[PDB]
């Protein structure tokens, strides 16, 4: 169910902070032994459905071998983003989005 | 010269090579950036699978020519 | 409401097209794709335009997309119904791979036919026994069925 | 004995790729559970000499809890650097430095 | 307004706050960037240890005023 | 050939100085530092300039630097020989910490004297029993020993 962070980044989201599976910002980032980043849910879905291997190069990858890239997470959460609601022009850090989305004046 | 290489995700990278470089040489440079071993890579240009033996000058890959990256292709 | 990978993956593919390959989604169903792969250079299919139909299943990207030719083609790895014997679709798939890469692999398959792992057995037999005949047959099949 | 990568980066080395212990490029980068980067040798020296804790915030840190930030390593090795020898003006990726330093025309 | 915060390593970061913000509020913003819990931080300005209770307007911290970060200070 | 952290850490500190605190290395020994901390605002030492001597040991940064005052100062956490009762130096050190941060903590210690964890016992006793007297004593000790 849970994918990555879906919002227009400003400047646009760099590929290094992008998930190969959902093509969005890395929600709860995790890094492999071979050494690339995925969301927590997405890579575990690729293991559970598609098989115990790293999507991009077919290297060996168990579910336990993953670890959280908390350095990457702190960087991503501080990136500036635009309000996802139609009409709103305001900007903020990604960490402050969920707070503002309740406070936003344009939501349905 | 420069050459564009479109990765699996859609993101592009740009390498620095000469026409004398082999396909094995270019796959080794793509390993350095992305962390994909050379045997696992399959490079496409003008709808033609580029094989390890030949060079970039043989296939006629020029300045700012866009390659494409594909995963390992074994059995059907 | 479609899965939001597909909505991005459509936009990236449509905004930055691949040289030779046209691709657009169906207006009534975003999971169906009107594909038209042009025939590659220095092959049996030099100067042809072949239709295809690509479908994204329910559990995409964890399941591979189903692709079939919508044009008659003399090729050992493609059967007479249009279904393709390509490795991305019949095993060893990963969600990292995209629609863009599948169409590139199908484009690459036309330049490099492999009778040793066949699907159309009459075509694969023809290719091994008399190769120059089968290439000229495929060149005629391009002119009959795949030029306009 | 072994510290980080000691060379003039161009543009200058960003703090995110810098080791807090040696103040240089992260040689064989490793990330903690609390989530910051060190060299392999330097953090293990801080554990062995100074104690089982993360230098920057005194969080709990065993020697086994570390893991290699191979994503960070590949980025650092592709950063452009200048020749460390006095007089040489040539530039290259960090990965190609050791090769060129034997080939360099200005070394003592 | 902006305020400069010099970290343990020597690197600087810039936060966005008003004078009404507490020192507990600023230490919570420094936690978000660097990953150091607020109780572990000790902020210095003009040679004065800034304590959790007061605000930035009390100590008189203005636009582009440089704070300094120090580790936990308990027993001598 | 010094350890190359110290050579960078000297350059950063010298190029970007701290307001109030002067610091330079000794010309014959890079491990010794001529420090001169200015007295902080709204304290007993308002408008003074105190010398210090900072030394970097052999296994720095894994061992903390040894610091001592080179000026007479009426302070409960500083003894009559000049050695300092500050927490960075007497325990719980980490190699992340630098010379810059040590001098900032010593600067901060002057504004906030703590008799409850003392070193000079006569000064710490004087501070608790008669605080306003001890502050005026320290103000005189600044004027005698620490103004030029
Ligand atoms: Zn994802
Ligand atoms: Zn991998
Ligand atoms: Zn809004
Ligand atoms: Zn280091
Ligand atoms: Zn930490
Ligand atoms: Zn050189």
């Amino acid at each position: 169910d849970q994918q990555g962070y879906d919002v227009e980044f400003d400047p646009p989201l760099e590929s290094k902070y992008e998930c190969p599976i959902c093509l969005m910002g890395l929600r709860s980032a995790v890094q492999t032994p071979c050494g690339h980043r995925f969301c927590d849910s997405c890579i575990r879905k690729s293991i559970r459905d598609t098989g115990q291997k790293c999507p991009v190069d077919n290297e060996v990858l168990l579910e336990e071998q993953l670890f959280p890239d908390n350095f990457a997470k702190r960087e991503i959460l501080s990136l500036t983003v635009k309000c996802s609601n139609f009409g709103c022009s305001e900007k903020m850090e990604l960490r402050q989005l969920e707070k503002h989305l309740s406070q936003c004046r344009f939501a349905l | 010269m420069q050459i564009f290489v479109k990765t699996l995700t859609g993101k592009t990278i740009t390498l620095e090579v000469e026409p004398s470089d082999t396909i094995e040489n270019v796959k080794a440079k793509i390993q350095d950036k992305e962390g994909i071993p050379p045997d696992q890579q399959r490079l496409i240009f003008a709808g033609k699978q580029l094989e390890d033996g030949r060079t970039l000058s043989d296939y006629n890959i020029q300045k700012e020519s866009t390659l494409h990256l594909v995963l390992r292709l074994r059995g059907g | 409401g479609l899965p939001r990978r597909i909505i991005k993956e459509t936009q990236r593919l449509l905004a930055e097209p691949v040289p030779g390959i046209k691709a657009e989604p169906d207006e009534s169903n975003a999971r169906y794709f009107h594909v038209v792969i042009a025939g590659p250079q220095d092959s049996p299919f030099e100067g042809g335009t072949f239709k295809l139909e690509l479908f994204l299943p329910e559990e995409y990207p964890m399941a591979a997309p189903k692709v079939r030719f919508m044009t008659k083609i003399y090729h050992p790895n493609v059967d007479k119904l249009g279904r393709i014997k390509l490795d991305i679709l019949t095993d060893q798939w990963s969600p990292a791979l995209q629609i863009r890469t599948v169409l590139l692999s199908i484009q690459a398959l036309l330049s490099a036919p492999n009778p040793d792992d066949p699907l159309a057995n009459d075509v694969a037999e023809q290719w091994k026994t008399n190769e120059a005949q089968a290439i000229e047959t495929a060149r005629a099949w391009t002119r009959l069925y795949a030029m306009n």
